[PDB]
């Protein structure tokens, strides 16, 4: 019906101590059809992380847009671009195209390097700077992802615990979704270091 | 109607190009003013000057803040400081504090303004703003930093610099007094003690401008009850603080 | 809403009722209808509170710079500027606004101006929604060139029918008086409206 | 090239000869003003000079009502003079438009001012050869004066005169201020500012004034005023019975 | 999402919650929905989440540019201005709802705007959603002249009563009460609701639970040295 | 160089451009506006080339809304665009206020229109001078406005060749009748000191055209003399100087 | 706040022994104090023990020593300055040509 | 009026030239050397500073050297304003290219547009150059490593060494005599090192009057280390080489 709820595909974010990781099904297709498991939605931008929901198109578009700019940032500059002035950054861009809204949801992970404190932040559509240091759920079964996260979490975790409690919250979900269901990417990500696992997730 | 949009800057047969070459003769006919870098603080200062004793100095500035952190003062022309001051202003929050919505470090500031004076450099209907500039200011990730630009449209970062027209006998006056690591009480006192070298005029805090990019104030913060921020790291200092260090000299 | 003016030996007293609505849920009942946007020449919002806010800014804009070029404008120039402003956001926006001023040559007048924009020269003027109500009142019971104690009575009668009858309507009673002598305000609670 | 100064270019001097040019023009009308501030009032004085019968002797006038709180005294030619009124009409209108409350003085001097700059920037507009000098009364910074000049550079005051002879006015204030030894005269009804106002303007100019010689404007708190010739032969007397 | 601001003679409370909605489900936990339009003029938003923030972010700059310019401190009705022209031009499709709260060189204030450029008065103004229910409070124990002793109680229990009468009401009361002749005090987290139930099982799992169909290691942290 | 325009500036204060201008008015025919107590009342000099014209078919004097009368002297086509330019000027304030303009208000707009025209490379500053008035509800005022964009308040103002006779005369006529004349017995007057002002312009002949603008004989409008009147001015005026 | 206030405790004070000996007891505080603001204050102390006689010796002893800190704890200009105060208790006391050889060696 | 005090800069003289462009040319000289050596296993772009002074700070100076992407930087000499524009303006056509087609930019097709944009205002408007020389280093694969200068004119074309700005006859004559076609980094190091060494524009020669940078193939997995130097790593390759 809406452009957003065709292309499903969901993105959980979640605090540990020092550490931080990100996770998304790799589901991508329009309506019925399951297409493609070959599309990452988790993109980064030198230690910043972005992984994006909603529409396929739009999606795409933004990986660019903001890559563009986190060029600029870093020739100019001469440091990498950091998730906090990052979040501001989503704002802006989605607040000036306030007409002819991106049907997205923007979900923000990263680490300030110069004290080592996890960083989360969210979006859903034209801005709405959703704040947490817990977690921060999108995507169209939000809803599912939603219970897992807020029963599970205990605060200051180790980044192995972490590990397990995202795995669990994304493979229950995703198979009491009907947009999501192939294949799922979980970023474990220490300050110093990016680990990429592939969870094996029963197929639909 | 108007054609005025041929360059009215163009090279020397020569070489060089005479309207930069005519507007720098122009910095060193005004005022003088000089900057000290310490290394927990940066410290500009000026003189203060009118037409008659009669006008005050409290309604006038030569040192301009562009942002807490960061202020700026020239040697040049009054009436094309004050312009340049705005624009200057105007350019920092609406690239860089809407689409990041916080202040611009001070070496992507002094770039901003470096593409004003190069418009003033190239096309029709303008001539350069006869202004240097130092901007001092203090960002988190580069700490303190010192820059100076010029007529010309570069910037230059500087460890000690003076503009205006006491120049030529100021840097030798400071290469001397610099020193590797120097504080900010030190240096204070520094920069008054040149200043005085290059200044006749009866010397109190009202004719001698003082302003500091020293260290943060959380009492200029303007609320309370948010410890995530802290305040100002510019300070302007008003005529009571700088007697002090007139007697302590 | 319930606003009007009303004509006088030397002047004109301007009315209103303060109950300003968003739905059922009254967001202020004391907020003033009663404008100046020029010092004279004052003037009585109603329909939509955005609609009208905008447009007494602009008319403030075009009254302050004809005061600083050409003298002070007079009720009938206030009136014109409303009108023509009216004129371009018929359709876009709503207004009714009812213009009452202080000439020192031809005394108080009070002009109307609905919403499509005209202007039409009155000796009393009622708008809002209180003032289908009330018609037959402020009509039998007028005579031109009253005492000024009269007048203080009449458009309190007025508005107290206002009040009474229509809901929309509400609030305390303030008049702004138009005179030789100044400004002056007054101010009617509901205690002593109901009895009067 | 022979073209150096047909346009806003600096010279081998590194100097504007052309906005130089500008202030040898504010001296045509060669009439003028001498401004003091009182403890809780403004007052500027300006010579009026007809030059012949014929005139109307109301109109002729170069202390122009701007916003109802800043007058603006004006010297210098009055072709540039009914420009500069109207730029800043333009202004005052405009601020209380979209900030909501009055046009400060102050502000008022930083628009014409970096205005002035924009005149001597493009090399195609030439410079209002005025002298303005602005009286207020304001809450906020208190009673100021502020001058501003064909080049857009401007300071406060705490008295000023301008005018050809303007020189022999700044002997009177300098002394004045002198002996006071504050910037502002203890006194606390306008009236006697006229009265002292007038007085340095006869000892400096070195004629005394008639009532259709003098014009004379008063900023008072929350209105601007100008006074009529018959309220000036008031003051004159009064001077005298001192 | 209520807000309340209560004007005294001394100076003014303006406090709201920090439950955001985004329809059923709770967005966040806590958010701050008191901007700082200046240091002196904080307000809090009411309405649409991504208009609220983003118009106090264009006004705030506007602002500053503005008193930089005039070199005297902000007016509030200055900040009332800038909204009250940029929210008309799009005739209410930015679904703003502010109460402009602040104290200036002419005292202190409390203003309201609605989401069509409509501005209202008063001394006690009640916005938002859950304004219903934090309106029948005020009227009951107020009365002018107070304190900001009294006045601090009495909006931050309309906001805590406003949770247990509204379902976008919830969790964590800020309150800032901005005096006049001092900084404005930001006392977060004046009144906490309730705290989070104790649950009764530990829910973190053994190691090796998860399978790994593949992996592969990148570090993006560097580009390849020397 | 610096002696050829209009944006450039000299160090003596001069213009020289403007200056300039005035010489093509001082080209003209004589035109005199005499200030009475009922309106105003211009009278131009309008000179016969040739037997070969077809007579009272050409009006030097234009009207502009309903109640202001103008008249000018010097470049005749450059003259007709200013009045073309206080048409328009009149019929915008007309609209946007719904009253006949103020004659002060007149004043603002054709004042400025010269004024822009001394400050670009690329037009020349008008020359012409004008003579405007009427009736307004504030009573009969009149301007005179020199192509350097100055103008006062008049109680009697000329301009053309015969400046020079009819200037004289004017003070002969403040001196008649201090107290002020009336606006029938200064039609008489109008044509006597024209007929003056072709003694510096006795190499032609000439029409004498008057028409007035008073409150007390044309109810406020700016209309011509004619018929029988007319004749009446030309007879009393040509036996004065036999 | 403290050093300004015991300015008063070493000299003021009326001619005592106690007077003499703080001074050489200000020296030793000075290293204590060891910053830029020691150097102009250093001065000043010296300048009241001038003014009020209380041992020849004494003196000369004091700016000595304190010429001795004055390149190798703090800078070059304090050494100078202390240096002309040297030279001004060589010339009252009428030793001129000590007071030569002092100021020759200063001034290229 | 205006058209008579237009300068009219952008005709044609007798000699069918272009005054403003041999001006511009003429003004670089005066200002500091960049030198580009390619070696075979990258490409050593050595500049020298045309300021110093001890009370200069020139340690977070990289005045003269810009990265306009992470594959290609910059040698600047002449005008800094006019200059910081153009790096600008790359920047912004690099990052196109790359919305576009989301792959890497050639040194091929950067040049060719930088260039154009110079043609623009030496060809019309009325117009003085905008007066900057650049040697651009960069690796693409398709054709390796390639070595570049511009002019203010608009005209490109390769080189295996190239000397840019002051004494540009005399570091060209040194070149060819000690320029081999295949190298190492280290041997290039030195001899651009020993050009600027002879060229020197004040007797001595110095690590923090040289900004210094290189593209190497000392990153595994056949990419490319952009790397600019500390001056801290300058002051030891240049003892290593003897000079000091």
């Amino acid at each position: 019906s809406d452009p957003s709820s065709i292309n499903g595909g969901i993105v959980v974010a979640m605090t540990g101590k020092d550490c931080v990781a990100i996770a998304c099904d790799l589901r991508l297709g329009s309506q019925s059809l399951g297409v493609s498991n070959k599309f990452e939605k988790i993109f980064h931008y030198g230690h910043v992380f972005l992984g994006i929901t909603g529409l396929a198109t739009d999606v795409t578009t933004l990986n660019e847009m903001f890559r563009y700019k986190t060029n600029l940032y870093k020739l100019k500059e001469e440091r990498a671009i950091e998730p906090e002035t990052f979040t501001q950054l989503v704002s802006s861009s989605l607040y000036e195209r306030r007409f002819g809204p991106y049907f997205v949801g923007p979900v923000v992970a990263g680490i300030n390097s110069k004290s080592g404190k996890p960083f989360i932040a969210g979006f859903d559509l034209i801005g709405c700077i959703d704040e947490a240091k817990d977690f921060i759920v999108s995507g169209t079964a939000s809803d599912q992802l939603f219970g897992m996260c807020e029963s599970l979490y205990e605060p200051n975790l180790e980044p192995e615990d972490l590990f397990e409690t995202i795995s669990q919250a994304l493979l229950n979900a995703a198979d009491r979704d009907a947009l999501s269901g192939w294949g799922a990417v979980v970023y474990i990500i220490k300050k110093d270091e990016v680990v990429k696992r592939y969870l094996k997730m029963r197929q639909d | 109607t108007d054609r005025y949009s041929f360059s009215l800057t163009t090279f020397s047969p020569s070489g060089k190009l005479g309207q930069i070459d005519y507007a720098l003769t122009a910095v060193k006919q005004g005022v003088t003013s000089l900057g000290i870098k310490a290394t927990n603080g940066v410290v500009i200062a000026t003189e203060k000057k009118s037409s008659s004793p009669l006008a005050m100095s409290e309604t006038l500035s030569k040192v301009s803040l562009l942002t807490p952190d960061i202020g700026a003062v020239y040697s040049g022309m009054g009436p094309d400081y004050r312009v340049l001051v705005d624009k200057s202003r105007k350019v920092a929050h609406t690239s860089y504090k809407r689409i990041y919505g916080e202040y611009p470090p001070t070496k992507l500031l002094v770039s901003e303004v470096a593409k004003i004076m190069q418009e003033a450099t190239q096309s029709g209907g303008v001539r350069p703003f006869g202004v240097s500039l130092l901007i001092a200011g203090h960002d988190e990730f580069n700490g303190f930093s010192l820059y100076q630009v010029d007529p010309s449209g570069s910037y230059f970062p500087w460890k000690a610099t003076a503009i205006g027209k006491g120049s030529v006998a100021a840097k030798t006056f400071l290469e001397k007094r610099w020193n590797d690591e120097l504080e900010l009480e030190d240096a204070i006192h520094i920069a008054l003690l040149t200043l005085k070298e290059s200044v006749e005029g009866e010397f109190n805090g009202d004719t001698i401008e003082l302003a500091i990019i020293g260290d943060e104030n959380p009492d200029l913060l303007g609320y309370t009850g948010i410890p995530t921020d802290k305040g100002p790291r510019f300070r302007k200092l008003t005529s009571q603080e700088i007697n002090d260090r007139l007697e302590a000299l | 809403t319930s606003i009007m003016a009303v004509t006088f030996k030397d002047g004109v007293i301007l009315g209103a009722d303060s109950r300003t609505t968003t739905g059922a849920y009254i967001a202020n009942r004391v907020t003033d209808k009663l404008t100046r946007v020029h010092d004279k020449i004052w003037c009585c919002r109603s329909g939509s509170a955005a609609d009208t806010q905008a447009i007494a800014d602009i008319v403030q804009y075009h009254l302050e710079l004809y005061t600083s070029q050409y003298g002070t404008p007079s009720t009938e120039t206030a009136a014109s500027v409303f009108k023509e402003l009216c004129y371009e956001n018929k359709d876009n926006l709503t207004a009714g606004i009812i213009v009452a001023g202080y000439d020192d040559k031809n005394k108080g007048e009070v002009y109307t101006i609905p919403l499509g924009g005209s202007v039409h020269k009155l000796p009393y003027a009622i708008a809002g929604s209180g003032s289908t109500f009330i018609y037959g009142y402020c009509d039998k019971n007028f005579r031109e060139n009253m005492s000024k104690e009269e007048t203080v009575d009449f458009i309190k009668h007025s508005l107290s029918q206002a009040i009474k009858w229509d809901g929309s309507s509400g609030g305390v009673i303030r008049m702004v008086v138009l005179t030789a002598a100044g400004v002056e305000r007054l101010i009617f609670y509901p205690d002593e409206y109901e009895q009067l | 090239a022979g073209y150096d100064r047909h346009i806003t270019i600096f010279s081998p001097e590194g100097r504007l000869y052309q906005v130089e040019y500008a202030f040898k023009a504010t001296n045509q009308t060669n009439i003028n003003s001498l401004a003091v501030r009182g403890k809780d009032c403004t007052v500027v004085i300006s010579q009026k000079k007809v030059p012949d019968k014929l005139l109307d002797p109301t109109t002729v006038s170069y202390i122009f009502c701007i916003s109802r709180t800043i007058g603006m005294v004006v010297n210098g030619p009055i072709p540039d003079a009914r420009n500069a009124a109207l730029r800043a009409k333009a202004e005052a209108a405009e601020f209380r438009y979209k900030y909501g409350y009055d046009m400060p003085c102050d502000v008022l001097a930083k628009r014409m001012a970096n205005l002035s700059q924009i005149y001597t920037q493009r090399a195609y507009m030439r410079p209002l050869g005025v002298i303005l000098t602005f009286v207020s009364v304001d809450e906020e910074l208190g009673p100021s004066i502020y001058k501003t000049d064909p080049a857009g550079y401007y300071v406060g005051y705490k008295a000023t005169a301008t005018g050809p002879k303007q020189q022999e006015i700044t002997t009177n204030l300098e002394n004045h201020f002198k002996k006071s030894k504050i910037d502002h005269i203890n006194e606390e009804s306008w009236e006697k500012v006229v009265e002292f106002a007038i007085t340095h303007m006869i000892d400096a100019l070195g004629t005394e004034f008639s009532k259709n010689d003098l014009e004379v404007g008063v900023a008072t708190k929350d209105k601007f005023f100008t006074l009529s010739a018959e309220n000036i032969e008031e003051r004159l007397v009064a001077i005298a019975e001192q | 999402t209520t807000i309340v601001g209560v004007k005294f003679n001394n100076g003014v409370v303006i406090a709201a919650d920090t439950r955001s909605t985004q329809g059923p489900i709770v967005a966040d936990k806590n958010c701050a929905k008191l901007h700082r339009i200046s240091p002196k003029i904080w307000c809090a938003g009411a309405g649409t989440a991504a208009d609220t923030e983003a118009v106090t972010q264009l006004i705030g700059s506007n602002i500053e540019l503005h008193s930089l310019y005039t070199s005297r401190e902000p007016r509030v009705v200055s900040a009332l201005q800038m909204l009250k022209q940029h929210l008309f031009k799009y005739q209410g499709h930015i679904g703003a709802y502010l109460i402009v709260a602040g104290v200036d060189p002419t005292g202190s204030h409390l203003f309201s705007i609605h989401a069509h450029g409509s501005t209202d008065v008063g001394y006690y103004l009640s916005l938002g959603s859950g304004s219903l229910a934090a309106m029948a409070v005020l009227e009951s124990h107020w009365k002018q002249d107070l304190t900001k002793e009294e006045a601090i109680k009495l909006a931050s229990d309309a906001i805590q009563a406003g949770i247990w009468n509204d379902l976008g009401s919830g969790s964590n009361v800020d309150v800032c009460v901005m005096e006049i002749g001092k900084d404005a005090e930001y006392l977060r987290n004046y009144l906490t609701p309730n705290v989070r139930e104790e649950k009764q099982k530990s829910y973190k799992f053994p190691r090796g639970t998860t399978a790994v169909l593949k992996e592969s290691i990148v570090n993006i942290c560097d580009i390849q040295e020397e | 160089g610096y002696d050829l325009s209009n944006s450039v500036f000299s160090p003596d204060g001069r213009n020289f451009q403007v200056e300039y201008a005035v010489k093509a008015v001082e080209n003209g025919t004589t035109s005199i506006g005499i200030k009475c107590n009922d309106g105003v009342v211009f009278a131009v000099e309008k000179l016969i080339t040739s037997k070969l014209l077809v007579p009272q078919k050409n009006v030097k004097i234009q009207v502009v809304d309903r109640h202001i009368g103008c008249v000018y002297s010097g470049l005749i086509p450059d003259g007709r665009h200013l009045v073309n330019r206080g048409r328009e000027e009149a019929a915008s304030f007309k609209k946007l206020y719904k009253t006949p303009i103020p004659i002060p208000a007149f004043a603002d707009r054709l004042g400025q229109y010269v004024q822009a025209h001394t400050l670009y490379n690329s037009v020349r500053p008008f020359g012409v001078s004008t003579i405007f008035g009427g009736v307004d509800k504030n009573g009969a005022h009149l301007y005179m406005l020199e192509p350097s964009g100055s103008y006062w308040g008049y109680k009697g103002a000329a301009t053309g060749k015969g400046r020079q006779s009819a200037k004289a005369e004017l003070e002969k006529l403040v001196d008649h009748h201090p107290e002020g004349l009336s606006a029938r017995e200064a039609v008489k007057q109008a044509a006597k000191i024209i007929y003056l002002a072709h003694e510096d312009n006795k190499e032609k002949d000439f029409e004498l055209e008057i028409s007035w603008c008073s409150l007390s004989e044309t109810n406020g409008l700016h209309k011509f003399v004619k018929g029988d009147l007319l004749q009446e001015a030309i007879d009393f005026a040509q036996k004065e100087i036999n | 706040t403290s050093i300004l206030e015991l300015g008063q405790l070493y000299v003021t004070m009326g001619a005592k022994d106690k007077l003499r000996e703080f001074i050489p007891h200000s020296t030793e505080y000075m290293m204590q104090f060891a910053k830029s603001k020691t150097v102009k204050v250093l001065k000043t102390l010296i300048e009241k023990f001038e003014q009020v006689p209380d041992s020849l010796d004494d003196q000369i002893f004091v700016c000595e020593k304190s010429i001795e800190f004055a390149k190798r704890e703090k800078r070059v200009f304090l050494k100078h300055s202390l240096s002309i105060k040297l030279a001004t208790l060589h010339y009252q006391k009428k030793q001129y040509k000590d007071s030569l050889a002092l100021i020759n060696d200063l001034l290229r | 009026g205006s058209r008579r005090y237009d300068s009219r800069t952008t005709i044609f003289s007798p000699e069918g030239r272009l005054y403003q462009v041999e001006y511009a040319l003429e003004s670089i000289s005066h200002a500091g050397t960049a030198i580009g050596i390619m070696a075979s296993d990258g490409i050593v772009l050595a500049a020298e500073r045309k300021v110093t002074s001890t009370l200069l700070e020139q340690d977070t100076s990289t005045e003269k050297l810009y990265k306009l992407n992470d594959k290609i930087a910059v040698a600047v000499a002449g005008l800094t304003a006019d200059a910081e524009i153009l790096i600008n303006t790359a920047r912004i056509h690099a990052q196109n290219y790359l919305k576009t087609y989301n792959e890497d930019i050639p040194v091929e097709i950067l040049v060719r547009r930088l260039s154009d944009i110079k043609q623009g205002y030496t060809q019309h408007g009325g117009l003085r150059p905008f007066g900057v020389s650049f040697i651009y280093a960069g690796y693409d694969d398709r054709y390796g490593y390639q070595l570049y200068t511009s002019n203010p004119s608009g005209n490109y074309t390769g080189w295996k060494a190239i000397s840019v700005g002051a004494n540009t006859s005399a570091a060209q004559t040194l070149l060819q005599m000690d320029y081999k076609d295949d190298m190492k980094v280290d041997d290039a190091i030195e001899l651009a090192l020993k050009t600027l060494s002879k060229t020197t524009d004040s007797s001595a020669l110095t690590y923090d009057r040289l900004e210094f940078a290189t593209i190497r193939k000392g990153a595994n997995d056949g990419e490319v280390y952009q790397k600019i130097f500390k001056p801290q790593e300058i002051k030891d390759i240049l003892v290593k080489t003897g000079i000091t």
